[PDB]
RNA sequence: AGGACCGAACCGACUAAUGUUGAAAAAUUAGCGGAUGACUUGUGGCUGGGGGUGAAAGGCCAAUCAAACCGGGAGAUAGCU
RNA sequence: ACACAGGUGGUCAGGUAGAGAAUACCAAGGCGCUUGAGAGAACUCGGGUGAAGGAACUAGGCAAAAUGGUGCCGUAACUUC
RNA sequence: AAUUCCUUGUCGGGUAAGUUCCGACCUGCACGAAUGGCGUAAUGAUGGCCAGGCUGUCUCCACCCGAGACUCAGUGAAAU
RNA sequence: CGAUGUCGGCUCAUCACAUCCUGGGGCUGAAGUAGGUCCCAAGGGUAUGGCUGUUCGCCAUUUAAAGUGGUACGCGAGCUGGGUUUAGAACGUCGUGAGACAGUUCGGUCCCUAUCUGCCGUGGGCGCUGGAGAACUGAGGGGGGCUGCUCCUAGUACGAGAGGACCGGAGUGGACGCAUCACUGGUGUUCGGGUUGUCAUGCCAAUGGCACUGCCCGGUAGCUAAAUGCGGAAGAGAUAAGUGCUGAAAGCAUCUAAGCACGAAACUUGCCCCGAGAUGAGUUCUCCCUGACCCUUUAAGGGUCCUGAAGGAACGUUGAAGACGACGACGUUGAUAGGCCGGGUGUGUAAGCGCAGCGAUGCGUUGAGCUAACCGGUACUAAUGAACCGUGAGGCUUAACCU
């Protein structure tokens, strides 16, 4: 629909970087503790990307304090302040859900050197 | 207070500056033309009849074509009536825009729900299924008992049974208006409203307060 | 999405290791406990000399779930496991002195502020 | 429910549908007109016309791709050496369906389907 | 289940009152061949809308 | 054969 | 070596579903048990009705068994419908 | 009783994989099972997948799901050794 | 207790909760020595109970793939 | 007794009120909180497990509460078959025995294609008085009605203290219901990829068939819940128990006799849906038809010629509509469906060629190639000129206007 895609275009961010699954990403998100506002960083491997325009989302997996955590970020949400690619992963698949069944040295991702 | 007739364009999302995501239905509300006005003298009740959109001239039958000509307006896709409260007055050929809702906080939206065809009692009425496996014979999604023995010896009216589901008029009440874009004839309302995309909607100011 | 018969890990040093949910409190016919819901639990496994022993019946608060929690922008946080903190039946204050693994801001309320103060991380 | 779904099951399993249309498409290329039931004709459009579009650009990659679908080198040959050159300028609509009464033995509605520039 | 009483020839006929066929409302005449045919169907000699579509 | 009263 | 083990042919029939005016007056499908032995199977023979045979269930003796089938006594008798 | 998803002894015994007469795909050879065409409701049958939980189901883990091969390591109570 | 009516005897184990299960007591209505008593490795499509694993059995059902049911043409039953 | 299937469970319920909760009151051995007892009230609501064939009951943990009964001890042409209650076997006991036990124990075939009534849905006919297309009014009928916790008022009133409100307001939950698919997910045998065995395309390379979709990994549209929007109301009328004003009969007293006022989730409205076959068949707006002639039984009469309107149906392309009918869009004066073009999405760097390596394989061309149901366009294919049904100014009586 031309009506709706116009309503969406006026909201999308114009400066989201290129990143793809297996890249290690740092995301900074706004959090609020009453009268004060902060960024906190969430860093991990991108295991999934969903490219639905304004409804685009991506999933970051990290291990923290021994526990695996996944977070699904809405890419164009103004809660996401910044996205930064720390490292590039070489992987054959669009989705890396097999990394849920792995840990330690089995969960290593080769680097996309070239 | 009168309402307006629109079309369900679809659903999308609004992000607030403080970081909330609001689901919105997009309702297109082109200029509604008043085709007839009714009063106590001629009809015994006060109402306006409106039309909207456009219709191919080859499809407008003469009984209808003469009706719009009487008003002096072009044929829309249909005709609808709205009751008038006291102190509301309109004139034939008047055009009513989405700006009507500019001061309105909540609306009621009416539409025809999507059609499910012949639905079973589990889908239509949330009946519990019977046991899958402990020796059940041919009776997994069937209704069970439909009544009582000799007394009364009949099934009561209104017994919940399978049959047509959906494809019927539904009203959703007290939806928040998120935005009016009178420059592009859009009304955005929070949440979902009945019917498929491209279906006609009637929007009225919320009756409850 | 915890329910009766669900086994949970314990996110605290109270000495329990596995607990089973036996009642979702706070409502008639209530089906599920989410993050920050109180549950009645029973201790299925414990270390030899902790503060509590096998077969005790206590309250607990859910702090992590595999189902995760939804945030106001539609984002989701999920954990690899289900975990709870054991509480006293009467006062509902924590039994353990320290907390393990992350927790979530859903607990950031005056009732559990002690857990939020002790947690290694609040997501 | 069926809302917005496409295709026809034609009272066959999926593997049989695929084989049947592969055979029938080969026939409509070999003989530029065939007689069949009206519903099968309407589905064959969605099979044969995409092959003709592919044949409009002759390459080893496309010939192997056309072979994978038809599995007949005589059909592939005719596609690239005849039909592609014919329909080079036509923007779709390579076939025509003509309704043709009812089949004697079971009263099925029959139709002819033919290539337009026969 | 099965009937407790034999239905009448009256009740039989009422049920069958909906079984009547309908004839073709009217045939069409081909603008060149002059054969009658069903609308949107080729004529028996293989004409349609005034051109010989099949040589059969 | 059947279950009898 | 073995009334040994696993497992096809072969022999059986533990569970579930289907079927129940059946595809079938005892089956089908998916699993199941034995499978060199007190095994299984082809051809022929013998035992006859208060009799046979029975690793015994009143089980089997031609879709029939606390006494087979056919014909006769015979139109048994029926204080019953 | 049927152009009946049943029953019926012997002989022959190709290739690749495999321990194999199992199983998969094929050869020689033989068939597509004697009503079809459409549509793609409830519901019945036979199957596939399933978030979180994991017997809470039920008279009962019934039925499903799961285990499943070869080589090597290792292996308790009890015992008629 | 394949035997025990009263009886869910009483005590212990197992469970948050156990009329079933296991151990023990002896008040054995109404065990008991070849119509055998009491043990017992192995074995059993044997009865009961518990645990790990697994799971649409279930909370609570959703979707999908085939055969029917539905419409059209031909043939054409039955109980009652 | 030429058969009324018999316990419990499952599914589905429906009524009473002798009220479990929520609602309104009186008295109290009622300070507050919380209780006891009685009156009114049937709108809505009214646990999950362990044991047991169980009903029940006990126990564990909840809840505002876990009501009592009727309906063939509701419900087997709706399911089960644990128990009772056939044929096998055994125990205790009784009997010489065959056998027996309102004793125990293990095993043990649950059939039916719906004619009628009833009920849930969906059509055809005719009627409503000339025909046709729309929009309504609303007699009447149905759905809905639940309730916790926190905070403020207020640590106030009350109380020695402990403890701790009424009335009123706000927020946020549980169960239930409607809608929807933007989000998070499921599915996705019609999209892409990996891979085992074997057969084939002459062979290599590349592909295709079969093996449950062979096994698997992702996934578009649609559908969908665990996902996310909304709902229960406020208000009004007349009242129940109850509380009163003025007031005699009865110089007083008295809510009642005359008169007047308050009072509940019950009743009538308010909210949502159906609805003129509402035969009592309503209303409003618009559109269409303005010819002759004969005969008999002289009428609401039959027929011949001419005429064929508005509109409808049929046919075709079809749909978020659908079992079939029906309903909606479109039919060249056209985006209805398919194809095609561009995009998006999904998968994940195709084939061929070149280079490196002994080879498996890697790298370059290359985020390439392919890509269903999606989005925006485009007459390339199919949606024909017709024909068919439907008529020709629409009874009588009376009244009021106009003539
Ligand atoms: C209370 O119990 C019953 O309600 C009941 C029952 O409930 C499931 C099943 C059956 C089953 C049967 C019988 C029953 O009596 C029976 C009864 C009473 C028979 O008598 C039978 O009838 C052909 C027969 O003639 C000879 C036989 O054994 C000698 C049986 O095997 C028989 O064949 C059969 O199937
Ligand atoms: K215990
Ligand atoms: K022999
Ligand atoms: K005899
Ligand atoms: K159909
Ligand atoms: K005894
Ligand atoms: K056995
Ligand atoms: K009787
Ligand atoms: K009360
Ligand atoms: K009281
Ligand atoms: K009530
Ligand atoms: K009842
Ligand atoms: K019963
Ligand atoms: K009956
Ligand atoms: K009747
Ligand atoms: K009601
Ligand atoms: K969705
Ligand atoms: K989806
Ligand atoms: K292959
Ligand atoms: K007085
Ligand atoms: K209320
Ligand atoms: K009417
Ligand atoms: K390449
Ligand atoms: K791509
Ligand atoms: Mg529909
Ligand atoms: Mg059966
Ligand atoms: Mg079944
Ligand atoms: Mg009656
Ligand atoms: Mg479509
Ligand atoms: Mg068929
Ligand atoms: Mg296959
Ligand atoms: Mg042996
Ligand atoms: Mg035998
Ligand atoms: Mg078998
Ligand atoms: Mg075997
Ligand atoms: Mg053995
Ligand atoms: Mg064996
Ligand atoms: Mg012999
Ligand atoms: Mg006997
Ligand atoms: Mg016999
Ligand atoms: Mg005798
Ligand atoms: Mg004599
Ligand atoms: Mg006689
Ligand atoms: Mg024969
Ligand atoms: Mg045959
Ligand atoms: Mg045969
Ligand atoms: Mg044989
Ligand atoms: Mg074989
Ligand atoms: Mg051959
Ligand atoms: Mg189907
Ligand atoms: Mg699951
Ligand atoms: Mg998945
Ligand atoms: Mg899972
Ligand atoms: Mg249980
Ligand atoms: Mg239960
Ligand atoms: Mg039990
Ligand atoms: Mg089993
Ligand atoms: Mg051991
Ligand atoms: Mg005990
Ligand atoms: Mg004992
Ligand atoms: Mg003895
Ligand atoms: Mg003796
Ligand atoms: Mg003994
Ligand atoms: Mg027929
Ligand atoms: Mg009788
Ligand atoms: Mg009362
Ligand atoms: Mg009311
Ligand atoms: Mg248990
Ligand atoms: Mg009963
Ligand atoms: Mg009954
Ligand atoms: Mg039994
Ligand atoms: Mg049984
Ligand atoms: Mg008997
Ligand atoms: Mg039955
Ligand atoms: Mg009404
Ligand atoms: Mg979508
Ligand atoms: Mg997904
Ligand atoms: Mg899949
Ligand atoms: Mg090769
Ligand atoms: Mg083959
Ligand atoms: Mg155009």
């Amino acid at each position: 629909s031309n009506i709706i895609k116009q309503l969406e275009q006026e909201q999308m961010k114009q400066d989201v970087p290129s990143f793809r699954p297996g890249d290690t990403v740092e995301v900074k998100v706004w959090v609020v503790e009453g009268s004060k506002k902060r960024l906190q960083a969430f860093e991990g491997v991108v295991i999934a990307i969903r490219n639905r325009g304004l409804h685009s989302a991506f999933t970051v997996r990290k291990i923290s304090n021994g526990e695996g955590v996944e977070r699904v970020f809405q890419t164009h949400s103004p809660v996401v302040d910044s996205i930064s690619v720390k490292r590039r992963g070489a992987v054959r698949k669009a989705k890396l859900y097999y990394l849920r069944e792995r840990t330690g040295k089995a969960a290593r991702i080769k680097e996309r050197l070239n | 207070m009168i309402g307006l007739v629109g079309k369900k364009v679809g659903m999308t999302r609004i992000f607030t500056e403080d970081g909330v995501s609001i689901p919105v239905t997009v309702i297109e509300v082109e200029a509604n033309r008043v085709t007839q006005v009714k009063d106590l003298a001629n009809d015994g009740y006060r109402a306006i009849q409106v039309t909207t959109g456009a219709k191919k001239a080859n499809r407008v039958t003469k009984p209808e074509a003469g009706h719009f000509a009487k008003a002096g307006v072009e044929a829309g896709r249909g005709l609808w009536e709205f009751r008038l409260a006291e102190g509301e007055e309109f004139t034939v050929g008047q055009s009513i825009s989405v700006e009507l809702f500019a001061d309105v906080k909540k609306v009621d939206v009416t539409g025809t729900s999507k059609g499910k065809g012949f639905a079973g009692t589990v889908k239509r009425w949330n009946f519990r299924t019977q046991d899958a496996t402990h020796g059940n014979s041919l009776s997994h999604r069937v209704p069970g008992s439909i009544g009582q023995n000799q007394t009364p010896g009949k099934v009561f009216k209104g017994k919940k049974m399978a049959g047509q589901m959906g494809n019927e008029r539904v009203t959703v009440q007290s939806l928040d208006v998120v935005r009016v874009d009178a420059e592009r004839n859009l009304l955005l309302v929070k949440g979902a409203v009945p019917g498929a995309t491209g279906s006609d909607l009637i929007v009225k100011p919320a009756v409850k307060a | 999405m915890i329910q009766e018969q669900t086994m949970l890990n314990v996110a605290d040093n109270s000495g329990a290791r596995r607990v089973m949910c036996i009642k979702v409190l706070g409502g008639s016919h209530r089906r599920y406990a989410g993050v920050g819901d109180i549950i009645k639990i029973t201790i299925k496994e414990a270390i030899p000399r902790g503060k509590v022993k096998k077969g005790d019946v206590l309250k607990a608060v859910v702090v992590r779930t595999k189902k995760g929690v939804r945030r106001p922008d539609g984002s989701v946080i999920r954990f690899d496991g289900n975990a709870c903190v054991l509480l006293n039946n009467n006062s509902e204050q924590p039994i353990g002195t320290r907390i393990f693994g992350p927790v979530t801001r859903e607990l950031r309320s005056e009732k559990f502020m002690k857990i939020i103060s002790l947690a290694p991380e609040v997501l | 429910m069926r809302h917005r779904k496409s295709g026809r099951q034609l009272n066959r399993n999926s593997s049989h549908r695929q084989a049947m249309f592969r055979n029938m498409a080969g026939s409509l290329v070999r003989h530029e007109i065939i007689k069949t039931t009206l519903p099968k004709a309407k589905e064959l459009r969605r099979v044969v016309e995409p092959l003709i579009t592919l044949a409009k650009t002759d390459s080893v990659a496309n010939r192997r791709l056309a072979f994978a679908r038809t599995r007949d080198n005589e059909i592939v040959a005719k596609l690239f050496n005849e039909l592609g050159p014919r329909f080079a300028s036509r923007a779709g609509g390579y076939t025509r369906i003509l309704k043709c009464g009812f089949r004697a033995g079971d009263n099925a509605p029959m139709a002819y389907i033919e290539l337009v520039d026969r | 289940a099965v009937q407790q009483n034999k239905p009448t020839r009256s009740k039989r006929g009422m049920r069958r009152s909906h079984d009547a066929l309908t004839a073709v409302t009217s045939l069409s005449v081909d603008k060149t061949s002059g054969e009658k045919h069903l609308r949107h169907h080729i004529t028996a000699d293989g004409y349609y809308r005034g051109r010989k579509v099949i040589a059969k | 054969a059947a279950p009898q009263k």
